[PDB]
RNA sequence: UAGCGCCGGCCAACUCCGUGCCAGCAGCCGCGGUAAUACGGAGGGCGCGAGCGUUACCCGGAUUCACUGGGCGUAAAGGG
RNA sequence: UGAAACUCAAAGGAAUUGACGGGGGCCCGCACAAGCGGUGGAGCAUGUGGUUUAAUUCGAAGCAACGCGAAGAACCUUACCAGGCCUUGACAUGCUAGGGAACCCGGGUGAAAGCCUGGGGUGCCCCGCGAGGGGAGCCCUAGCACAGGUGCUGCAUGGCCGUCGUCAGCUCGUGCCGUGAGGUGUUGGGUUAAGUCCCGCAACGAGCGCAACCCCCGCCGUUAGUUGCCAGCGGUUCGGCCGGGCACUCUAACGGGACUGCCCGCGAAAGCGGGAGGAAGGAGGGGACGACGUCUGGUCAGCAUGGCCCUUACGGCCUGGGCGACACACGUGCUACAAUGCCCACUACAAAGCGAUGCCACCCGGCAACGGGGAGCUAAUCGCAAAAAGGUGGGCCCAGUUCGGAUUGGGGUCUGCAACCCGACCCCAUGAAGCCGGAAUCGCUAGUAAUCGCGGAUCAGCCAUGCCGCGGUGAAUACG
């Protein structure tokens, strides 16, 4: 076994990097530093909204956060109340003014990191894993997605030894490098300890 | 199996993208997930401490909805309607009912007075006849008279048994009320106007006239009162009372109120 | 990584060679690269992540 | 005057406490060590009802002595 | 010829899927064989087992633990030990009583932490009449929800990793065969690095794997010419130094090229043996890339985490010690045992990197480690930087030796608050074991083994002979 990052694999090509920012070795620590507190605070706070992906870029002593939610409305409220209050608190966190941005991401169904959230959603909501898994890949592959599988770690419904349940559906060619594989991670914090669903989409070619 | 008959449900209730709905006894979410679809904002009142997260989970991607943990007949809907829908146009009720606390969730939200555009309900054919009928029709009773009264009513349609997962025992018919602006006969006393209604009806084999005096502590008392009454009225007791109407129980009860009230 | 620890190394010890470096994710003070602040782990699990802009995986 | 048996599959009738291979149940398959629809008790349900169960014996199911209506290369059964 | 009493709920027949066999057949891999160097012998470095100790903190245990976690233990690291000390606490969000708000500062104590204290007070926010003034602004000081734990279980778990193994396998859909479990495909012949292809065949396809897509090197085009380059010309202090060009090398972007594509023979085909052409010829060399799964595999000490436990101590500061012990025993390495060599002068030829709390040109002082002055460089410019083996010339002449450099004595430099336990380096003496290593055993199929240097991470300094990379010279053998 041991795979290796999908995404890891494919940063040159096929992927980009969430942070698009250049710094010298004088500054390239404190700006991944400032860069880190950012991403966990917006992790931390949007959560019910929806997020998939949080983006950073830097100009000349500017920030561009960008971050992709499934349902905006949560994001902004009344008269952008919320999004206002937030971008207040991120420019607090960091003297930078910080320019947010909220995109919503078309068919939720194809963003790998959502569909790990919701299975570990339903798995903290002490559903059966194995049934939750067969209607998570079907609903992916409903939306396109050439190909989905989605993968529950261990410890399954208090039951005192852990095993791996396992389900995929179509073409997931984690070997290939024009694959455009999504991947997404979600941890499910239980009453008997946790539980890691990852989940693969292959979503086209090149 | 409720595969299509939902969406022939959420079709005759005519909801649109500016219409808000109210959801009773959601359970999972089977008709929630249709009008999300097509309906503006939601409302539920699920009780069922269980099945939350299962409705929870199903209606995880929907923004228009609001779940509500009060029971209907407790809550007094009006501060819902007034909090939840404050920009939409009608209101409608849409809900499959669970058998006993179907006639008084009714009654209920009909007798509070809401400005709700109508109701949409799926209950049993057994009480759907019994809420829609005429004179001489073997179902005509209080509960017809009380809803044919509040509201103009009709059935719609009528799902049969063989359709459900587990085999239930009765038929069903979806019901749709088109709610009433004003009532349909003016009664100054509309209580023992209803009292007298369920007289009529305590027994349905006798006559009118023995119906009526034989079903009030002052019946006794009035026993001439009410036969000259009834004669007067040109609706006369010697009938049954299934034959009668709206039009002659307003005539009669005027004639009642007016001289004894 | 015991919290008093990672609270002391933030300090001036009193002389310039007393203080040290930990990694600013984990507060591990074993393996922590100047560059980054991170320690192998953390840099092996942000690279991935595809966090550390221009940092991708070498084949010469 | 309403009782009697049963409620794991045969076989119509399901939950909560008590117990923890103990006390026990059992026609067969079997159930009892901490979440027991299988033991004990309650609520409820099912069947019969001045009755309901148990034991004993006979025929059936048993094409399991096969006349109706079985078989004998390797399952028992071709004689040296 | 031939019972019964008593016991069990089975006893059996054929066939299917696996597991296994002191059954068999075929095939593969530095597995063996043919070679080339080692290890095991000596000294030292380092990691362990034991032993010792107040402590010698722990985890890792055939392959797959043992120059491993640790890409840096004199204090700090540090989790261990001996002492001195704190108990809403190093650290967070709060609650409730007034001192009362912040900050600056000075003595006792002293090993330091901590304690006791004495002073300028650093106050406004409202500016109610403005003189107390109730306020947010900070701050202590008690009462309390809480901190905290490298404390235990990797046999409650996540994540990540090792290993079989980059081995070639693991399955599914429809069809067909069978009463059925199931089979077929996926078996057979050939071929391949490969379940890679061809043929045969009730199978025809597909998914995860193999391969390819990606990167580096090898050849050539364009685009571009500074800080890189210099063929022709003009200067020239002889220096690509100047003016020039950017042709060539090169630097870094985008493409081309190699696919059994083309001829000859052979085979039914896959393919095989030769041949041009070509920089490369049949996978061109190397890397990234690790299937369903196996190992109650490894890690609660990177982090997270369910359960249990301590919460005037199993938490937290400080000084010193320890992790560096030593009758012994294993593993990985470094230097050698010499003349294909050792020492000393001169002269050459690289690549990939690194640097502003730094790299430090040059000059001067010292025999030196270094010290003082001092330019130039945020980098194709400046520097680290001497490349070493090599090639020349001189010496040694078979000797435990102009071999080998352990150990010890005596000076000295640098880092650092501090160099005793316990750093590195320079100099003068000292000059050990070692004359090629028993049984056994390891690595390697080509720019490889062997040998020679160079750089980097961590890092004040370094116990680095380690790890990751970079180039120089460059063997032998493989019948099976
Ligand atoms: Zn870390």
């Amino acid at each position: 076994g041991n795979k290796i990052h999908p995404i890891g694999f494919r940063l040159g090509i096929t992927r980009d990097w969430e942070s698009r920012w250049y710094a010298g070795k004088k500054q390239y620590r404190h700006l991944l530093l400032e860069d880190q507190r950012i991403r966990g605070l917006l992790e931390k706070e949007l959560y019910s909204a929806g997020l998939a992906r949080v983006d950073i870029e830097r100009a000349a002593d500017n920030v561009a956060v960008t971050v992709h939610v499934a349902k905006p409305g949560v994001v902004i409220g009344r008269g952008g109340e919320r999004i206002r209050v937030l971008r207040e608190e991120l420019a607090k966190l960091t003297g930078k003014n910080v320019a947010l941005n909220v995109q919503e991401v078309q068919n939720p169904n194809l963003s790998a990191p959502l569909v790990a959230q919701r299975v570990a959603e339903q798995i903290e909501r002490r559903f059966a894993v194995r049934r939750a898994i067969k209607q998570a890949v079907q609903r992916v592959m409903e939306s396109g997605a050439k190909g989905a599988k989605v993968i529950v770690s261990g410890r399954i419904g208090g039951a005192e030894q852990a095993r791996t349940e396992w389900a995929a559906q179509g073409r997931v060619p984690l070997h290939t490098l024009r694959a455009n594989i999504d991947y997404g991670f979600a941890l499910a914090r239980t009453t008997y300890g946790v539980l890691g669903v990852k989940a693969y989409i292959f979503l086209g070619e090149v | 199996i409720d595969t299509n008959i939902l969406n022939r449900i959420v079709d005759h209730a005519e909801v649109t993208e500016k219409t808000g709905v109210i959801e009773i006894g959601p359970g999972i979410g089977a008709l929630t997930e249709q009008l999300a679809k097509r309906a503006k904002k939601v409302v539920a009142f699920e009780i069922d401490q269980r099945l939350l997260p299962i409705l929870k989970d199903t209606l995880s991607p929907y923004e228009n909805v609001t779940v509500i943990h009060q029971d209907v007949l407790k809550a007094d809907v009006k501060s819902v309607i007034e909090e939840q829908f404050q920009d939409c146009d009608e209101i409608m009720v849409v809900a499959n009912l669970p058998y006993y606390v179907t006639t008084p969730i009714i009654m209920k939200l009909l007798e509070e007075h809401l400005p709700l555009k109508g109701i949409v309900v799926m209950l049993q054919k057994e009480v759907a006849e019994r809420m829609a009928a005429d004179p001489s029709s073997k179902e005509y009773g209080s509960l017809s008279i009380a809803v044919q009264f509040y509201t103009e009513a009709k059935t719609v349609m009528i799902v049969p048994k063989t359709v459900f997962v587990p085999q239930p025992n009765v038929d069903s018919a979806v019901i749709r009320l088109i709610l009433r602006d004003g009532p349909a006969v003016d009664v100054e006393n509309e209580s023992f106007f209803f009292q007298l209604i369920k007289a009529s009806f305590a027994q349905r084999r006798k006559t009118l006239l023995n119906n009526l005096v034989n079903n009030l502590p002052e019946g006794k008392a009035q026993k001439s009162t009410i036969e000259q009454v009834l004669e007067e009225t040109n609706i006369d007791g010697k009938r049954r009372g299934e034959s009668l109407s709206i039009e002659e129980f307003a005539a009669l009860s005027n004639g009642l109120y007016k001289a004894l009230f | 990584a015991r919290k008093a620890l990672i609270e002391k190394a933030k300090r001036t010890p009193k002389f310039k060679v007393r203080a040290y470096t930990r990694c600013v994710r984990c507060g591990r003070a074993r393996s922590v690269y100047r560059f980054f602040g991170l320690c192998r782990i953390c840099l092996r699990e942000l690279a991935h992540k595809g966090q550390l802009p221009g940092v991708r995986k070498a084949s010469w």
